[PDB]
């Protein structure tokens, strides 16, 4: 409704970098509101894709922001009469991030590893790894908990059980209030998909540079599985957190799996322990259920609700053709031990491939009436194909089926506005919060102030 | 197999002094070494990990340093727990190898030894055998020697040493040496004698006993 | 597994 | 009548009225009398014959060529729907009827281009088909005289971690960890564009082989993207049925996978195929989505076919329900009734005749009955099933316009899905009377020149 | 707290076998490598080998192979280290490592487990008084405890009533059995005149002997 789209703030990153790709807001130990943003094609030293993180300062005007630095330098152990070596070419640094009090994380979910013993390897293969940084501080620490030292051949005798080689630790990523970072894997035990969770504090730690290879004891990852409904579903390809079992001491796990079950798709809700506690299953084939979560309550009961997007789902027509044009659904939760129902409310596109619900973003309560609101992302979408942002206003039976305001894309064609989205803070200390766009097509970020209801 | 040459094998000091233990590798380990301590009669602690890296809870008294084939380990200003053994690993290639070690003494002024000499006793003779006893108390440093002589002439077969570790509040070594004959062959003899070889003194100290006279 | 086995 | 109690002002509101009535023009007309009557009403009160002014909604053919019996030779002169052309006439909320024939001809050519799984998983089927291409030469002569076949070959994107990376050798050869050789891993590859010297595809298969890759998904709707678009390369034909065989044993990658190997940039549809006979955007773009397949394909009228194994049937058949047209075939472990599933799937493919309308204005709308099967008449119904090669099927329809819209000349057309011709209805709206063509403004009849005079009244000029 | 117990000392004989084990407290076992150390005074620190009790893959020097066997149990999150055909050289003290943080480091330890190898049968000691021959300031005494198996022996003065003034040595092994001695030291005003008698306690055949010195 009240997100202001005549004066707005643009970032920008060099060309080619994807400046834009991923982003988050980030606060000082003094409170200070910023803005860091992922740019995974930043070039490295070797005039060679690497990727990249930035830190913005708030200014009304924008511009350029300063670099996050992090070690690009290939490295190689030799140790226990191995070879370890990790790669950083087109590892995508800064595909996410995301921050918690004064800590920044940023990963690159292709990073490449391998081990080498006489004439056998474990095989080149992306692990994904994360970096972390404490900016005021400077202090750096990594997390990559699918690095291994088996060789290709013990994988083989064993049936290709537990194998972490191809997770991309960090193609998502969220962090619990209690400071427990928790990553997406799609690609774990050969493209199942796993979770790993481990406390930042003790990520600081036990990290020292060199070692490559160390354990964080605190940390827990997810099951290898034999049912073939989990085979190629990509879980972990998004993940959130909220809570939805009634105990404020659990904090229960979101986690997409949009390609589960022979491309039908499923979000499943779990406890801190990675037991199953809901499973919301996809209504088409194909359409990535899944792809993005989202976790707010919308009407006002202060229970957790649950969204879902389906950027491919296509919609049924006239004369029997289907239109693909996106799909959004919303859980609310009910009152005390239950199981999440049908949806209360599907969303769907309008423009045909717009990919309605690529992204969620939950705005808190922009209007200021008591009810949370949400932002969705049609990065193609719009009458002009360029991209379109919608929101939708909380109400006490769940959202609104009409959006309250939409945002056209500022960029030209091409640049996916909408694709990364973030609301909920209120960056310029005017008591709304506002919502940060990135549109990495054309490398830049752009920022909706909210400004007073004008009705 | 990599050789792991550690040096010094033990050195006397003081308390607040700095002091360094080096380790030289036949081959590189490019930094993939670890240091452990050992209390007397007790187990192990890890001090350092990946040459530089301290073991939580260890103070930053210790640290380590080194490439290549040569590391080091330094403790500034020694405190009296500091005394101990200590050890280094590498773990570049398998099998895993150590040092030979390094205990750390406490230093103090030099200290001759009380010599005392003991014939068989009454119960020893009647069961059959005879066992001459010399004590060595109390000296420093713990480089000492004893020779014993039956008749004027020296005696190397049938004799047991034994060293204490180095006494806790007057840090001086001591040593017990024993002579045992069958109680034929000692009652072929006369004169028993134990001389002990001290850097205190030039000329050995002596103690002798004459059987069939006291 | 995969391709294959 | 109601064309009277209308009170109606001038010819053209009376035409509005209701398709039967009429006006009357003539000067001599009795003083009560109402110009807006029946026609039988009018000539009986002595209105002039030439001044009636009563049209009637009709409809009649401009071109209607006799459905061709064989497809045949010509250089595509075939018929297959009749009429192919008619004028329609209509008057406001009235409505016509007219009919369309349609026929399934015999002999009409066929394009088949095999568009083959070739990863390891694979290995065995490539020596089943090494004699396909004549076998299903012989099988097909039985229905066309005018076959054309082709083949290509798909894995999946060369990029990790769906390709092997490490040791250098195995860049050279997927099989170097075991005791083999393969190719060198490919995305899609054209090998043999479509032609009617059928001993070309024999040979052709005969020096492929596998390649191999890490997961079990293959790239094969890549494949059937730059199959159907890049129109030259594979050599589809303007006049002749578009098969497009795609055989696999294994699930299938799908939009949006394609950020496992770091592609985000979307499927453009367009063709990236060119010289090398290799997909080149094959590492740079994502796999297509099921709409965007289903657009091209229906573009080019192309007939997709599922020949998978039994253990992705299900898969198969629950993607075809989404791509519209799609046929879905059994195959063996090895490929070894490939030939017969192609013939059913051809059969099965002919066996429909569904209408589609395009262009339809607004005000337009349509009702069918349909005629299959043995002039058995289904109301309410405009696709015809269980069809054989050479039976012919009719549509009665009826179109009713509503109100009279602001253009007077409109077309839309009429045509069954996949087939070449089709019915031009071009209509035209009679809601004006011919004495408005001869009025007589600023006339010294109408108020001393304060109005109009036609169609023998009096009307209020422009400006009041 | 990460901790490492290992099982009780051992006492074997020469051609048998033996299984030492050691239990993780405060962690899985399953978490890292687990390695075998052996100990002597003479030769140091060896490294027998070290396991992965995830999946149970063991590595060894081979020095030790046919010798020496690790495994692991997950289920009482104990690892193992068996030793066949013992021999003296066999007699050590053997510890279980795993690594802080590095995978290949050696950090936390077991506070180890003694291994003796011994023919010997149960053997009480003989206890001899040793009294000067026939003049200075100050006396020294001594007790000298000879021929017992196994070890260990307490020794006490007086019934631990003198206290300061005294070394125990260190026992050391005499083919087979063990020998021990201890000196005490008093003033020429104490000795005779004050009684003293040396205590000798060998649990393991349940004598506790008691000899006084008595002069020449
Ligand atoms: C190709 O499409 C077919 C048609 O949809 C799929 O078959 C369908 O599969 C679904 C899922 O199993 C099945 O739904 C219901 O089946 C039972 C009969 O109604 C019913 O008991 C099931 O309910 C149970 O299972 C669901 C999850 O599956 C739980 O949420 C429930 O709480 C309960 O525990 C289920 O609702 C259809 O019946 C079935 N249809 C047919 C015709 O078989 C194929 O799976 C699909 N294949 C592929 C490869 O995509
Ligand atoms: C399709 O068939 C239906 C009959 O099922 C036709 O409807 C009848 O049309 C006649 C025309 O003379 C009327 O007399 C009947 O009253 C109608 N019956 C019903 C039930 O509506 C319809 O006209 C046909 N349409 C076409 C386009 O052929
Ligand atoms: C319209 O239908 C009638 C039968 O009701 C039929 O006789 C006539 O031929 C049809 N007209 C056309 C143009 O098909
Ligand atoms: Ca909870
Ligand atoms: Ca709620
Ligand atoms: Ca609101
Ligand atoms: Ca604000
Ligand atoms: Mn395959
Ligand atoms: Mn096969
Ligand atoms: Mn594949």
């Amino acid at each position: 409704l009240n997100l202001d789209p005549v004066q707005l703030t643009f970032y920008a990153g060099p060309n080619g970098s994807q400046f834009g790709f991923s982003l988050d807001f980030h606060k000082d130990s003094h409170g200070r509101v910023a803005i860091v943003v992922g740019a995974p094609r930043t070039l490295g030293p070797s005039q060679e894709e690497t990727g990249g993180v930035f830190l913005c300062p708030w200014r009304a005007e924008g511009g350029q922001c300063p670099s996050l630095l992090f070690d690009l330098r290939d490295e190689t152990r030799n140790v226990g009469s191995q070879t370890l070596q990790t790669f950083k070419a087109r590892q995508g640094l800064g595909a996410s991030v995301v921050s918690w009090s004064d800590v920044i994380v940023a990963c690159a979910p292709w990073q490449h590893w391998n081990v080498l013993e006489k004439t056998e390897e474990a095989e080149k293969t992306p692990v994904g790894s994360c970096f972390l940084a404490q900016p005021e501080s400077g202090r750096r620490a990594e997390y990559s908990p699918c690095r291994g030292n088996t060789l290709s051949r013990i994988y083989v005798e064993n049936d290709f059980s537990w194998d972490k080689r191809y997770c991309e630790a960090g193609f998502s990523s969220v962090v619990t209030q209690a400071g427990e970072l928790v990553l997406g894997a799609p690609g774990g035990y050969y493209f199942l998909g796993l979770l790993a969770q481990a406390p930042v504090a003790d990520i600081f730690s036990s990290y020292r540079p060199g070692i490559l290879l160390w354990h964080v004891s605190s940390q827990s990852l997810s099951f290898d599985s034999s049912n073939p409904e989990y085979f190629d579903g990509y879980w972990g390809y998004s993940v959130a957190v909220g809570e939805f079992d009634g105990d404020l001491n659990t904090t229960e796990y979101v986690v997409g799996a949009p390609t589960w079950s022979w491309t039908l798709g499923a979000v499943e809700i779990l406890d801190s322990y990675y037991q199953r506690l809901h499973r919301l299953r996809g209504e088409q084939m194909a359409s990535y259920f899944g792809h993005s979560v989202a976790v707010t309550d919308v009407n006002g009961d202060g229970r957790h609700d649950l969204l879902v997007g389906a950027p491919l789902y296509m919609e049924s027509r006239a004369d029997r053709k289907l239109a693909e044009v996106g799909r959004v659904y919303l859980f609310l939760q009910p009152r005390g031990p239950h199981a999440l129902g049908a949806p209360s409310l599907l969303l769907t596109g309008t423009q045909l491939y717009g990919r309605f619900g690529s992204a969620i973003a939950p705005l808190g309560d922009l209007d200021r009436d008591g009810y949370n609101d949400i932002a969705v992302a049609a990065p193609y979408g719009g009458p002009s194909g360029r991209g379109q942002v919608l929101v939708f206003l909380g109400q006490s039976e769940g959202l609104r089926s009409r959006p309250s305001q939409v945002l056209d894309s500022p960029f030209p064609t091409g640049s996916a506005f909408g694709f990364s989205l973030r609301g909920a803070v209120d960056i310029d200390d005017n008591g709304y919060p506002d919502l940060i766009v990135g549109a990495y097509g054309a490398n830049q970020v752009a920022v909706y102030r909210a400004q007073p209801v004008v009705k | 197999d990599i050789l792991m040459t550690q040096s010094p094998s033990s050195m006397s000091v003081s308390l607040g002094d700095t002091v360094s233990i080096t380790c030289h590798a036949s081959q590189g380990i490019s930094s993939n070494i670890g240091w452990l301590q050992q209390k007397p009669g007790k187990s192990f602690m890890g001090l350092i990990y990946y040459g530089t890296n301290l073991v939580d809870g260890v103070p930053s008294r210790f640290s380590g340093s080194g490439s290549g084939a040569d590391y080091s380990l330094t403790i500034s200003s020694l405190d009296s727990e500091d005394f101990a053994d200590y050890y280094c690993v590498q773990y570049a290639q398998l099998p895993y190898t150590f040092g030979g070690g390094t205990k750390l003494e406490i230093k103090r002024a030099d200290a001759a030894p009380t010599v005392s000499i003991f014939p068989p006793s009454s119960e020893q003779l009647t069961s059959g055998g005879a066992s001459v006893v010399c004590f060595l108390n109390n000296f420093y440093p713990k480089d000492i020697n004893v020779k014993w002589k039956i008749d004027g002439s020296e005696r190397q077969n049938g004799v047991l040493n034994s060293w204490t570790d180095q006494d806790s509040k007057d840090s001086t070594y001591s040593m017990s040496s024993t002579l045992t004959l069958t109680k034929d062959e000692y009652e072929r003899h006369n004169s028993y004698t134990c001389e002990a070889t001290h850097k205190t003194s030039t000329s050995p100290i002596v103690k002798s006993f004459n059987r069939n006279e006291c | 597994r995969g391709d294959x086995v | 009548n109601i064309c009277t109690t209308r009170g109606v002002s001038s010819c053209q509101q009376c035409l509005a009225v209701s398709p039967m009535c009429a006006w009357c023009s003539d000067e001599a007309l009795p003083l009560g009398s109402p110009r807006c009557d029946l026609k039988e009403n009018l000539l009986k009160d002595n209105c002039a014959p030439e001044s009636i002014e009563f049209p009637v909604s009709e409809a009649r053919v401009l071109e209607d060529r006799p459905l061709s019996d064989k497809g045949s030779g010509d250089s595509s002169q075939v018929t297959q729907v009749s009429p192919q052309r008619i004028a329609l006439r209509l008057r406001p909320d009235d409505s016509k009827n007219f009919s369309i024939q349609v026929r399934q001809v015999e002999d009409y050519p066929v394009d088949i281009y095999y568009l083959m799984d070739l990863s390891y998983s694979m290995k065995d089927d490539l020596w089943s088909i090494q004699n396909l291409g004549t076998k299903l030469a012989t099988q097909m002569r039985k229905l066309t005289s005018n076959l054309r076949i082709g083949f290509g070959a798909f894995v999946d994107k060369p990029v990790s971690p769906y390709m092997y990376i490490s040791p250098p050798e195995a860049l050279e050869n997927p099989c170097y960890d075991m005791k083999t050789t393969c190719l060198p891993m490919f995305g899609y590859k054209h090998v043999l564009t479509l032609t009617d010297q059928v001993t070309r595809f024999n040979e052709e298969v005969k020096k492929q082989s596998v390649s191999r890759n890490r997961d079990a998904p293959e790239g094969g709707f890549d494949a059937i993207m730059q199959a159907t678009v890049c129109d030259e390369k594979i050599g589809w034909r303007n006049d002749a049925s578009h098969l497009l065989v795609f055989t696999t044993d294994a699930k299938t990658h799908i939009a949006l996978d394609g950020r496992l190997a770091g592609i985000v940039q979307p499927n453009d549809g367009q063709c990236h195929v060119g010289s090398d006979n290799h997909y080149s955007a094959s590492t740079t773009m994502d796999y297509p989505s099921l709409g965007l397949m289903t657009e091209k394909l229906s573009q080019k009228n192309i007939n997709l076919i599922f020949a998978v194994t039994e253990n992705v049937v299900n898969l198969y058949q629950n993607y075809s329900e989404l791509i519209p047209g799609t046929t879905v075939g059994v195959l063996s472990m090895d490929s070894s009734n490939v030939l017969q599933l192609i013939v059913d799937a051809y059969g099965k493919i002919r066996s429909k005749v569904e209408l589609e309308v395009r262009d339809l204005p607004e005000e337009l709308s349509l009702s069918f009955n349909a005629t299959c099967l043995n002039n058995e008449v289904i109301p309410g119904l405009k696709s015809c099933m269980g069809l054989k090669i050479g039976d012919t099927v009719s549509f009665s329809i009826e179109a009713k316009v509503r109100g009279c819209p602001q253009e007077k000349e409109k077309s839309f057309t009429i045509k069954p899905v996949g087939f070449k011709d089709s019915l031009i209805v071009q209509v035209t709206f009679d809601c004006d009377c011919a004495c408005q063509a001869q009025a007589e403004p600023n006339s010294h009849r109408c108020n001393n020149g304060n109005g109009t005079f036609e169609c023998g009244v009096c009307r209020c000029g422009p400006g009041w | 707290e990460v901790q490492l117990q290992q099982s009780g000392a051992e006492l074997v004989k020469p051609g048998a076998s033996v299984k030492l084990s050691c239990t993780a407290s405060g962690f899985n076992i399953k978490d890292t490598y687990v390695h075998w150390v052996k100990q002597r005074p003479e030769q140091g620190l060896e490294w027998i080998g070290r396991i992965d009790p995830a999946n149970g893959y063991t590595k060894y020097d081979p020095k030790f192979q046919g010798k020496a066997t690790i495994t692991a149990d997950t289920s009482s999150n104990t690892a193992y280290l068996q030793l066949s055909s013992l021999t003296s050289e066999d007699t050590a003290v053997y510890y279980c490592v795993r690594p802080l943080y590095d995978y290949y480091a050696m950090d936390y330890w077991g506070q180890g487990t003694s291994v003796t190898v011994s023919s010997a049968k149960t053997t009480a000691p003989s206890v001899y008084p040793l009294a000067p021959v026939c003049t200075g300031s100050s006396v020294t005494l001594g007790c000298l405890v000879k021929g017992y198996f196994p070890e260990p022996v307490t020794l006490t003065w007086n019934s631990g009533s003198l206290s300061s003034g005294v070394h125990t040595f260190p026992a050391v092994l005499q083919s087979d059995l063990y020998t021990l001695s201890s000196s005490v030291t008093v003033t020429s005003s104490t000795w005779p005149s004050q009684s003293i008698t040396c205590n000798v306690a060998h649990p393991a055949s349940s004598t506790k002997v008691d000899k006084k010195i008595e002069p020449r």
